[PDB]
């Protein structure tokens, strides 16, 4: 599959991203939640 | 921290399919031809018995 496997690996690149930014985002929504309602 | 180690784990143990299979192929190239060569070698041998 060549490039496709590499691109599949690129789509896993994003998997670490969502794995990473979600924890960031999980406390951003509390940052935003308890900022907005403030 | 777990993710860090998991990444490090993968870095150490897990193979690249393309690089490995590609290198599987490069060896298989010489290997497979040698197989056909082996047949041909025998075929030449069997030739001189008129």
């Amino acid at each position: 599959s060549g490039v496709l496997t590499q691109d599949t690996i690129d789509k896993l690149k994003e998997a670490e991203q969502k794995a990473r930014i979600d924890p960031y985002t999980k406390k951003i929504e509390e940052n935003t939640t308890k900022q907005k309602d403030l | 921290l777990s993710v860090n180690v998991q990444s490090i784990k993968s870095n150490v143990i897990d193979v690249d399919y393309g690089e490995a299979m590609m290198n599987l192929m490069q060896v298989q190239l010489a290997y497979q031809a040698s197989l056909k060569a082996s047949t041909t070698i025998s075929q030449l041998s069997l030739l001189n018995y008129m």
